[PDB]
C-alpha cells in the first residue's frame, strides 16, 4: 500500500548548560532507521534498522555532515527566534521540524510535508503545493518573507519530489521483508466485573504493524464512541504495537456488545465478542 | 505552554510467571522534552534500563519508550516513576499485568 | 536521506 518517509528534528536550548542539543530521527512508516544526537560522545548518524546497515561509508559520512551542519543552523535559529519573540537569553526553548514524503499504493509521490514549530506551537508549514507557506504568527511571517525572497520552497520541492522519493523507494526495496509486510493484530476480549451489576469488556489488539488501527465497541450494532475508553497505541519494543478499547456494561448484557477491528493486515474487518469459558 | 506526560506501564508479551519478557514504560504527550523516567522493582530503581530515541507526534508532543528485560513472578511488583517540569512530585504508576 | 536546513 502507501508508504512514507519522515524526519523529526528537535533543537533545545539550555542556557548555562552549553549549546543547544540537536536530535534527529528518521522513519520509514512506523520503523525508525537512523538517529543523531549532538550530545553523543562522538555524534554521528547511526543505523537503527537492519536494512540501512548495508549503506556504505559515503552514506553515513554524508548524513553525519548534514546533521552536524543542521545542528549549527538550528543553534542560529534559536538565537533568531529570541529576537522574533522579544525573549531573553535566560530561557530554554525548542524548535521542532517534521518533513518528508508520502507515496501512494502505485509508488508515486502522493504529497510532501515540511512543518516547523517553536515551543510546541505551529510556526511555519510548507503548503501542499510545495510552493507557498502558511505562517502561524507575525514572527513566522518574517521567516516567510525571507524564504519567499530566497525561493526556499523551490529547494524543498526539488528534495521532496526527487531525493526523498528516490531514497524512500530504495529503503522500501532493501527492507521489503519488513517494511512491506503488515502483521495483523492478535485480538481477544477480556471481562472483569466492576461490581455485581457492571463489568468491563476490554478488546485487545496485540502484535500488529503498522501502528494505524481502528478498535470500536458497538452496543446493539451502534458505535459507543462517547462511552469507550481508548488507550493510545503503544510500542511493544519488537516493532509491533498494542492497543485496547474498553466499555463498562450492565452485567447480563455482555452479549449485546461487539468489538470491531480494522487493520491493513486483516483481509476483512474482524468482529469479536466476549467468549465466556 | 507545557504538557504533562501520559504514562502506560505494560509488558512486551502477555506476562507469564517465570518467562522472560520486557517491562515497558511509554511516556507520551509531553512538552518540553526533558523528562526523568525510572523503572522500579519492589520500590527500588532498576539499573539496566534503556530508552528509545526522542521523537514526537504530529501535535509536537514528545514520546519515549523506556524498557528493561525482566522475568515476572507472582509476588514481584513493578512500576514506572516519572518526573517532568509539569509535575510537582514524581508520579508513580504501578504495572498492572492486565492493562 | 535527509534534506537541508535553512535559517529562519
Amino acid at each position: 500500500g502507501s508508504h512514507s518517509m519522515r524526519y523529526f528534528y528537535t533543537a533545545m536550548s539550555r542556557p548555562g548548560r552549553g549549546e543547544p542539543r540537536f536530535i534527529a530521527v528518521g522513519y520509514v512508516d512506523d520503523t525508525q532507521f537512523v538517529r543523531f544526537d549532538s550530545d553523543a560522545a562522538s555524534p554521528r548518524t547511526e543505523p537503527r534498522a537492519p536494512w540501512i546497515e548495508q549503506e556504505g561509508p559515503e552514506y553515513w559520512d554524508g548524513e553525519t555532515r548534514n546533521m552536524k551542519a543542521s545542528a549549527q543552523t538550528y543553534r542560529e535559529n534559536l538565537r533568531i527566534a529570541l529576537r522574533y519573540y522579544n525573549q531573553s537569553e535566560a530561557g530554554s526553548h525548542i524548535i521542532q521540524r517534521m518533513y518528508g514524503c508520502d507515496l501512494g499504493p502505485d509508488g508515486r509521490l502522493l504529497r510532501g510535508h515540511d512543518q516547523s514549530a517553536y515551543d510546541g506551537k505551529d510556526y511555519i508549514a510548507l503548503n501542499e503545493d510545495l510552493s507557498s507557506w502558511t505562517a502561524a504568527d507575525t514572527a513566522a511571517q518574517i521567516t516567510q518573507r525571507k524564504w519567499e525572497a530566497a525561493r526556499v520552497a523551490e529547494q524543498l520541492r526539488a528534495y521532496l519530489e526527487g531525493l526523498c522519493v528516490e531514497w524512500l523507494r530504495r529503503y522500501l526495496e532493501n527492507g521489503k521483508e519488513t517494511l512491506q509486510r503488515a502483521d495483523p493484530p492478535k485480538t481477544h476480549v477480556t471481562h472483569h466485573p466492576v461490581s455485581d451489576h457492571e463489568a468491563t469488556l476490554r478488546c485487545w489488539a496485540l502484535g500488529f504493524y503498522p501502528a494505524e488501527i481502528t478498535l470500536t465497541w458497538q452496543r446493539d450494532g451502534e458505535d459507543q464512541t462517547q462511552d469507550t475508553e481508548l488507550v493510545e497505541t503503544r510500542p511493544a519494543g519488537d516493532r509491533t504495537f498494542q492497543k485496547w478499547a474498553a466499555v463498562v456494561v450492565p452485567s447480563g448484557e455482555e452479549q449485546r456488545y461487539t468489538c470491531h477491528v480494522q487493520h491493513e493486515g486483516l483481509p476483512k474487518p474482524l468482529t469479536l465478542r466476549w467468549e465466556p469459558s | 505552554i507545557q504538557r504533562t506526560p501520559k504514562i502506560q506501564v505494560y509488558s512486551r508479551h502477555p506476562a507469564e510467571n517465570g518467562k522472560s519478557n520486557f517491562l515497558n514504560c511509554y511516556v507520551s504527550g509531553f512538552h518540553p522534552s526533558d523528562i526523568e523516567v525510572d523503572l522500579l522493582k519492589n520500590g527500588e530503581r532498576i539499573e539496566k534500563v534503556e530508552h528509545s530515541d526522542l521523537s514526537f507526534s504530529k501535535d509536537w508532543s514528545f514520546y519515549l519508550l523506556y524498557y528493561t528485560e525482566f522475568t515476572p513472578t507472582e509476588k514481584d511488583e513493578y512500576a514506572c516513576r516519572v518526573n517532568h517540569v509539569t509535575l510537582s512530585q514524581p508520579k508513580i504508576v504501578k504495572w498492572d499485568r492486565d492493562m | 536521506k535527509a534534506g537541508q536546513v535553512v535559517t529562519i
